């Protein structure tokens, strides 16, 4: 009975296919390669909703010409299972059918095979056909062909990542991206750095990461995801390394920039991360966090720490290592986790910071559970330099004075805010005015 | 900074509203 | 075959500035018809 | 105005008995076993018995189950006849009867499909909103939040199409009382000073029980002024106070600034509190507040402050407010340092100027953000 | 009670008396008008799903 | 010890975890790390004495230098005006007068016995001069902006 | 719509049902377990 379901639903993705090349091809005719994101929108929709006779009529229908590539592309695909009511689905018709179809046209159909397969648990085959289409790419230039060629690199590197063979792509990568660089491509610019960032901390060459993030400039006309990604892994290469401030703040801006309903498991892990990264710095996180549905059972073991951290007890901080050592590992923040089991007392100098206005040394050792207050001396110096804290010691009395409060109004500094949020808003409605279209003369 | 934020939100709104008519008229005309 | 790849990345560079310009003109040009 | 089923001095009792300190108080035991018998609830009684490890009493158990078959036949035959030639009211009273002798048996999915067929049968707005005050009673006896917000969305759509005043205000000390469960203090002392002029609800606590909850939902979520022109200086709740002088002064040490004695006073509220089935949860929360609130209200008139002062006002020790107050600066609440080596506690609160300018900061952020991604999303 | 603007400082035993324009008044009403504009940028956000 | 925490961690990761965990050789660089980030330099001015292997030996001279450095450079960035029960009780110098070169070395204006200001103050930036022309260069931009056709 | 398939969902393994799934505000201060404030005041009586 599903049959006929699955038919007429294969018939509604076939004219959405349809529809989606014919805007390549009008983005392809005036000269606005802009309108070929249109169509790569909705690609994990059609991924999703793909099927056998999805594929193998959009190929036949729109490979008239240039027979090769469907010689390629057909033996993969499964025949149809002695179909009789099959409708030839001609899109190209006459003259459209001899021309050969746009290199554009040829890269998303390529790109949708490859997905099937990918999602098929067959990945050589998907490999292969990666292969071939990244060489069509290479032999082509056009822009448009470059804004898929950046979906294209995406599920390429996806296909390798699943074989187990990141290590033999970083050099395709590096090419490729030397090309985009060259050709002033923003789009093939973010995803290929976001794809070698991967790859570099997949294997932890956290070395190679910071140099090529230090070298190469991100573009800032890249999308929301782009910057996401990318926020993230800058913001994990400068925990890894002594940043935390720093990382704090990209990887907020990271979660902030992120997809707001979907995209739950990028956002449970950057929330791990900067839950690490703020109990490192000394702060503790927001609670609330801790209770949405989506990231409830995730971040129990962390929520765990948080509470140790804060009510700072060693038996209770290796009681929660201990039980859950193995998810850390999984999640990538043991090593964190193991610096902050040692940097813990940070925390209780920055409540104590807050709270009192000149406290004695002996005073802070009895609050803090420590020896003689020679070690809460060196340990408040220590935060002193570093910044945590703005007090000043005095031993020749024998305490720790708060520093004053600044009076931030009088400041200069309201006018640097106000100024960069004046020109970022003028920017917009520049760009905002920039965007509008009046297409009667056409 | 606030006389700002209001242009910018004004701007928006006039390219939402005629991102939608052309989208409309292309509808219309296809 | 000889300083072609050369004349064509300037050709390329040269058409997307004219692309970019066309497009806002034709923006003004409405503009300034209403 | 309406009938006291379910019996929430039931749920009360049952509370009290689940607490670990009093569940071998005989007296509440022998009190909850008199009520359970003249009523006449197997289900319940089966279980309690589940719930607590009680031994069941089979000899009456059996003479029970035996009585609570009869009513139950009675009720059908008696909604058969009805059905059979009566032309509604009488099979609208007939399934009426017999949904409220389920409930008062304790059969909660019975009770609770009987009262869903009546409200479907019936078509009065006032009838309408009695079952749903009666399926409202049985999720505040249960505490089935699904049910309690269920309904009462149900109840405010009922007054919304047009209902009487008296069942106004009937919904508005039951949504003061869920909000109590819930702990949102704001709503619930709004609606109970609203409604303590027009009480009604004796079927779910005595007027002194409502004017106490009143009394402390206020203290924590109205401001001074608030708390002069409305709790004390208020003619109602200043008349039923005057018996409860324990409460009055809970309030009036808080107001008059003796600490002392509001901290005497807070300290009983606490086991009270604790003991009661609605606030037990919050039990801690509000005395928290209560001791933030009160620290708050020394603090406001005083640039700096001896910590020997505060303990001779509160009546403890210097450590004690050293703890307190450096626990409540650190969370945030408390606006003021605390200086050890001479001990004073000095205030800090913030300038306006400069606070609006921080909200100012954060609030067009979080604006320009949206503006941002909008703009974005506008061409992908 | 606010009958007059002055705190107290214990310990020395003073009273110090000052007088304070405590609000701004154009602070106030662009932090309503930006919360008012984050409701019209919602609205437009939903006004832009006619676009998808 | 030459003080690169940065590329200390960055190595550190490489390494497999039960390594880090188990053997005794990395298990010494990773304890005087995390002693260094507590803050406790007493502990591993002590732990000096204990050595996996006799070539760590060289290395920890100049760990313990950096130390000293380090030590000398947060007492310099807090504080004020000197004491912490004498400079050499918390330099870990055996005699009174080898702290003297180092005091000496660096910018330490060297007042009483054992009593040098670190001049905290740094200099307190106090004069301010109204910066006038960027000012009016800047809302210029923003009038030019406003009036100038987009 | 650019779901994130790179970055898997947390596995739901386990999935263990909510303890109290209470919704009132959660709030940090609610994990530490103080000692009856009643009896923290008679002690502090009693030691005056």
């Amino acid at each position: 009975a599903a049959e006929h379901s699955q038919r007429e639903l294969d018939t509604v993705t076939l004219e959405d296919i349809k529809e989606h090349v014919k805007q390549l091809e009008k983005a392809v005719s005036g000269k606005e390669p802009r309108f070929v994101l249109r169509a790569l929108r909705m690609l994990p929709s059609t991924s999703r909703r793909l099927n056998h006779y999805v594929l193998y009529k959009a190929v036949q229908g729109f490979f008239t010409s240039n027979n090769a590539t469907r010689d390629f592309l057909l033996p993969f695909l499964e025949e149809p299972m002695d179909t009789e009511a099959d409708l030839q689905f001609r899109p190209r018709t006459g003259k459209a059918a001899s021309t050969p179809l746009l290199p554009e046209v040829e890269a998303y159909l390529q790109l949708l095979v490859v997905i099937f397969m990918m999602n098929s648990k067959r990945y050589k085959e998907a490999q292969k056909i990666s292969d071939d289409l990244m060489q069509k790419i290479s032999t082509q230039n056009r822009r448009a062909l470059d804004l898929v060629a950046a979906k294209c690199y995406y599920y390429h590197a996806r296909v390798y990542e699943f074989l187990d063979k990141l290590d033999v792509v970083r050099s395709f990568l590096h090419a490729r991206l030397r090309t985009a660089t060259l050709r002033h491509d923003a789009d093939g610019q973010a995803t290929l750095l976001n794809l070698l960032l991967r790859n570099y901390l997949h294997y932890s060459l956290y070395d190679q990461a910071e140099k090529l993030v230090s070298k190469s400039v991100f573009p800032e006309q890249a999308n929301n995801n782009e910057w996401a990604r990318y926020l993230y892994y800058t913001g994990r290469i400068k925990a890894i390394q002594l940043e935390y401030s720093e990382a704090r703040r990209t990887m907020t801006n990271a979660l902030r920039k992120a997809p707001q309903h979907t995209a739950v498991g990028f956002k449970q892990t950057v929330h791990k991360l900067l839950i690490v990264v703020e109990l490192l710095l000394g702060e503790i996180p927001d609670r609330l966090q801790f209770r949405q549905p989506s990231l409830k059972r995730s971040l129990m073991p962390y929520f765990l720490l948080t509470q140790a951290v804060r009510t700072g007890n060693l038996a209770k901080f290796n009681q929660v290592l201990d039980q859950f050592g193995e998810k850390f590992q999984a999640d990538g923040t043991y090593t964190l986790i193991i610096r902050l089991r040692h940097n813990v007392i940070k925390t209780g100098v920055r409540m104590i910071s807050l709270s009192y206005s000149r406290i004695s040394l002996a005073d802070i050792a009895q609050k803090l559970q420590l020896d003689s207050p020679e070690d809460a001396e060196f340990i408040v110096a220590k935060a002193i330099r570093d910044g945590v804290i703005e007090a000043s010691i005095n031993h020749e009395k024998g305490y720790v004075q708060s520093k004053e409060m600044i009076d931030i109004y009088s400041t200069r500094e309201p006018q640097l805010a106000f100024h960069q949020r004046i020109s970022f808003c003028l920017d917009i409605h520049n760009m905002s005015v920039k965007a509008m279209r009046f297409p009667p003369k056409s | 900074y606030l006389a700002s934020l209001i242009r910018s939100v004004v701007a928006l709104h006039n390219l939402i509203n005629n991102k939608i008519a052309n989208r409309d008229a292309e509808k219309k005309e296809g | 075959s000889g300083l072609r790849q050369y004349y064509l990345s300037k050709i390329e560079e040269l058409q997307l500035i004219v692309n970019d310009k066309s497009q806002n003109l034709r923006r003004l040009q409405a503009q300034r018809n209403e | 105005g309406l009938p006291k089923n379910p019996d929430l001095r039931i749920a009360q009792l049952r509370f009290l008995l689940s607490l670990p300190e009093h569940r071998g108080d005989a007296a509440v035991r022998d009190e909850l076993m008199a009520a359970v018998r003249d009523n006449n609830m197997a289900p319940y009684y089966e279980a309690l018995c589940k719930s607590l490890d009680w031994q069941i009493d089979v000899d009456l158990l059996n003479k029970m189950k035996k009585a609570n078959e009869d009513e139950l036949k009675r009720l059908d035959e008696e909604l058969e006849d009805a059905e059979k030639n009566l032309g509604e009211s009488e099979i609208r009273d007939a399934m009426m009867a017999k949904a409220e002798y389920l409930c008062r048996i304790g059969d909660k999915e019975g009770a609770l499909t009987a009262f869903r067929k009546t409200y479907d049968k019936t078509v009065a707005l006032g009838h309408r909103l009695d079952i749903v005050f009666y399926l409202l009673r049985i999720g505040l006896f249960y505490m089935d939040n699904d049910l309690i917000t269920r309904n009462t969305e149900k109840a405010k759509s009922l007054i919304e199409e047009g209902g009487d005043w008296d069942r106004r205000n009937r919904l508005k000390v039951y949504q003061g009382l869920y909000c109590v469960a819930i702990r949102d203090f704001k709503q619930a002392a709004e609606l109970f000073l609203d409604t303590v002029s027009t009480f009604t609800s004796y079927e779910l606590m005595d007027y002194k029980t409502f004017v106490t909850y009143t009394v402390y939902v206020s203290m924590i979520a109205l401001e001074r002024p608030d708390l002069r022109e409305k709790v004390i200086k208020g003619a109602e709740i200043l008349e039923v106070l005057h018996s409860l002088p324990a409460v009055r002064q809970y309030l009036f040490s808080l107001y008059e600034c003796r600490y002392s004695v509001f901290f005497q006073s807070l300290a009983v509220v606490e086991q009270e509190m604790k003991k009661d089935w609605l606030f037990a949860p919050h039990y801690r929360y509000y005395v928290r507040e209560m001791r933030i609130h009160a620290y708050s209200q020394l603090l406001e008139s005083y640039r700096s402050l001896t910590l020997g002062y505060m303990a001779e006002a509160f009546g403890v020790g210097v450590e004690f407010i050293d703890q307190e107050l450096s626990r409540f600066i650190a969370a945030g609440r408390l606006h003021c340092k605390i200086d050890k080596v001479n001990e004073i506690v000095e205030t800090n609160r913030p300038d306006s100027k400069n606070w609006q300018y921080q909200e100012t900061i954060k609030k067009g952020d979080l604006l320009l953000n949206r503006v941002q991604k909008l703009s974005r999303v506008i061409n992908m | 009670d606010k009958k007059f603007h002055g705190i107290l400082d214990q310990g020395e035993g003073v009273l110090i008396i000052f007088d304070e324009p405590p609000v701004d008044k154009t602070y106030e009403a662009a932090l309503e008008t930006i919360q008012n504009m984050s409701k019209v940028v919602d609205s437009l956000y939903n006004k832009a799903k006619k676009l998808t | 010890s030459q003080n690169r925490v940065a590329e200390f961690h960055t190595e550190l990761e490489r390494l497999p975890a039960k390594d880090i965990q188990t053997n005794v050789y990395i298990k010494h660089p990773v304890s005087l790390e995390q002693y260094l980030m507590e803050g406790s330099y007493n502990k591993v001015f002590l732990a000096k004495g204990n050595i996996p292997a006799e070539s760590y030996t060289f290395f920890i001279d100049i760990l313990l230098d950096t130390i000293r450095d380090e030590i000398a450079g947060c007492i310099e960035k807090a504080y004020e005006k000197i004491l912490f029960t004498e400079a050499t009780r918390i330099l870990f110098f055996n005699t009174p007068k080898k702290m003297t070169d180092y005091a000496k070395k660096r910018g330490w204006v060297l007042g009483p016995n054992n009593y040098y200001s670190f001049a905290s103050q740094q200099q307190k930036p106090e004069d301010t001069t109204i910066p006038s022309t960027e000012l009016a260069k800047q809302v210029i931009e923003y009038a030019r902006q406003l009036e100038m056709i987009v | 719509d650019d779901e994130f398939e790179e970055f898997p969902a947390e596995d739901w393994a386990g999935l263990d049902e909510d303890e109290d799934a209470h919704v009132w505000e959660d709030n940090w201060d609610d994990d530490n377990v103080e000692d009856d404030f009643s009896n923290q005041l008679r002690a502090e009586l009693e030691k005056h």
